[PDB]
């Protein structure tokens, strides 16, 4: 039973601008076991309408998965992803850099 | 640079109940099939509009294979959980990678069938497609059960021919999706790293396929030398370089892609 | 009372093959259900039909996760289940390299002579099983010339018939190999 | 296509 710390990336499909509907992507990679609780959130609370990719792994047998949702990027609204895993002593929330 | 890669994962839950099975297939950089044991009625789903044109018996036979391998992997979880004397406490994982890489000709170059238990390599098909490698004695019991079934013979027939033939067929059918390219939409970012240090990142976004050459050049020569899914079938790759702050006019990011006739020179224009 | 379970056409099942576990009783149960104990347990609900009452449970296509010990139960309407029928150990065969089945001194023998059946395979089987004249279970010697062998001295129980034998491993007493070349023993 | 159905490990 070898645990692997997940690596989180909170990005988007296109570099954002307002007036452009975009997709927020929360991509987790390099973790083990496959049981991971991931949920995106806008301005504090969770988004309940989200879909993800199908699970696979890499050549080191570490899994990776991608969640995504529709949104518009505004200057008044923040975005972040909440990730819980057995290797985490706490559910880590990572903010969406506008980079 | 052509491959058919199948990735399989079965997770055993603590106690009674079917371990969840899942299997995805990739042709090159595109996922094109998927199967999930825990559907309302589990069957083999397409993942691209260029395999939907395959006949009914194709999807039928495929789905049947997926079911048989599902039950085989659940039983495998049972036996493996019996091989190390691990009681009902503990949820387990079992993974298998089965694929083929084509050669410079229309014939096989490499065959893969690897199996890992709970993260570490367990048993693997040797490169000759006739021998096996076991990680411990339990995988030697597995090795005996597998040699008694002659799965290396079946599999050698699969990789040699069936994997290659259907690889060529998928390439031909989906050359309007796989053998086409997507040029990258670029941008360059700059972050302060320290007092005299600054980091430049050459972002290439929304491109297909994955093969891309990003090089930082100071005036003249190379300086440097990952990707992530954009979500629509494309990727994103950034190339980092650490330069002395106040000297970023010299460093330029050169970029070569399949969809690019001439390479792109990209300097940091903060506008 | 108990119901009455049996197999059609037999208790042994090749891979990719379907069997019919028939559970019949005289109590006139309106409901039946069939439970498998093994590596992965299961239950199946079905309706009782009054020909005597009976249900025909269609199992298959047989795979490693469907072999095991089976017991059926009868009920009325909600459920009011019966005492379990006699168990029945459905076995999966056709998964491994078939052993060889030789005879000593030969297949056909004189009347008044005994026969010993030998199952030998290059595959490293732990146990070997013998049918049918589906009962005989012996263990396998480790190596001769790289082969694994089990010997069934039939002694006083030699009357002839078609004989097949299978190889199996000890962790999976329900997973058996292909049938050997069936050998007809005649008491000429 | 997908690998042939094999025995349990």
């Amino acid at each position: 039973m070898i645990q692997r710390t997940p690596k989180i990336q909170v990005y988007s499909r296109h570099p954002a601008e307002n007036g452009k509907s975009n997709f927020l992507n929360c991509y987790v990679s390099g973790f083990h076991p496959s049981d991971i609780e991931v949920d995106l959130l806008k301005n504090g609370e969770r988004i309940e309408k989200v879909e993800h990719s199908d699970l696979s792994f890499s050549k080191d047998w570490s899994f990776y998965l991608l969640y995504y949702t529709e949104f518009t990027p505004t200057e008044k609204d923040e975005y972040a992803c909440r990730v819980n895993h057995v290797t985490l002593s706490q559910p880590k929330i990572v903010k969406w850099d506008r980079d | 640079s052509h491959s058919m890669r199948y990735f399989d994962t079965a997770v055993s839950r603590p106690g009674r109940g079917e371990p969840r099975f899942i299997s995805v297939g990739y042709v090159d950089d595109t996922q094109f099939v998927r199967f999930d044991s825990d559907a309302a009625s589990p069957r083999g789903e397409p993942r691209a509009p260029w395999v939907e044109q395959e006949g009914p018996e194709y999807w039928d036979r495929e789905t049947q294979k997926y079911k048989r391998q599902a039950q085989a992997d659940r039983v495998s979880l049972r036996n493996l959980r019996g091989y190390y004397n691990q009681s009902e406490d503990g949820s387990h994982t079992l993974q298998r990678m089965s694929g083929c890489d084509l050669g410079p000709d229309g014939r096989l170059l490499r065959g893969y069938d690897q199996s890992a238990y709970d993260g570490k390599d367990y048993i693997a098909l040797n490169e000759d497609l006739r021998s096996w490698t076991a990680a411990d004695t339990a995988a030697q019991i597995t090795q005996r059960k597998l040699e008694a079934a002659r799965a290396a013979e079946q599999l050698r027939a699969y990789l040699e021919g069936t994997c290659v033939e259907w690889l060529r067929r998928y390439l031909e059918n989906g050359k309007e999706t796989l053998q086409r390219a997507e040029p990258p939409k670029t941008h360059v970012t700059h972050h302060p790293l320290s007092d005299h240090e600054a980091t430049l990142r050459c972002w290439a976004l929304g491109f297909y396929p994955a093969e891309i050459t990003l090089t930082w050049q100071r005036d003249g020569e190379d300086q440097t030398q990952e990707t992530r899914p954009a979500g629509d079938g494309t990727f994103q790759k950034w190339a980092a370089v650490v330069v002395p702050s106040g000297q970023e006019q010299r460093y330029t990011c050169h970029m070569q892609h399949e969809g690019l006739q001439e390479p792109l020179t990209l300097s940091w224009e903060p506008s | 009372r108990k119901p009455s379970l049996l197999a059609h056409p037999g208790r042994l099942v090749k891979s990719e093959e379907t069997v019919i576990l028939q559970c019949w009783s005289d109590v006139r149960f309106e409901h039946f259900l069939l439970h498998r104990e093994g590596k992965f347990k299961d239950t199946l609900h079905l309706i009782g039909e009054h020909h005597v009452s009976k249900a025909n449970f269609s199992i298959g296509p047989m795979m490693q996760d469907l072999a095991g010990t089976y017991r059926c139960y009868g009920s009325v309407t909600p459920y009011q289940l019966s005492a379990p029928s006699d168990p029945l150990d459905i076995v999966i065969t056709g998964l491994y390299e078939k052993p060889s089945l030789s005879a000593q001194p030969g297949p056909t023998v004189l009347a008044g002579e005994s026969v010993t059946l030998s199952c030998s395979s290059r595959s490293s089987y732990d146990m070997y099983h013998l049918s049918r004249e589906h009962e005989c279970r012996f263990s396998a010697g480790p190596k001769v010339n790289g082969t694994f062998q089990a010997d069934f001295p039939l002694g006083p129980a030699t009357h002839g018939g078609t004989y097949r034998c299978f190889g199996s491993f000890r962790d999976s007493p329900y997973e058996w190999s292909n049938s050997s070349d069936p050998l007809l023993v005649s008491v000429i | 296509r997908y690998r042939p159905g094999t025995v349990a490990l």
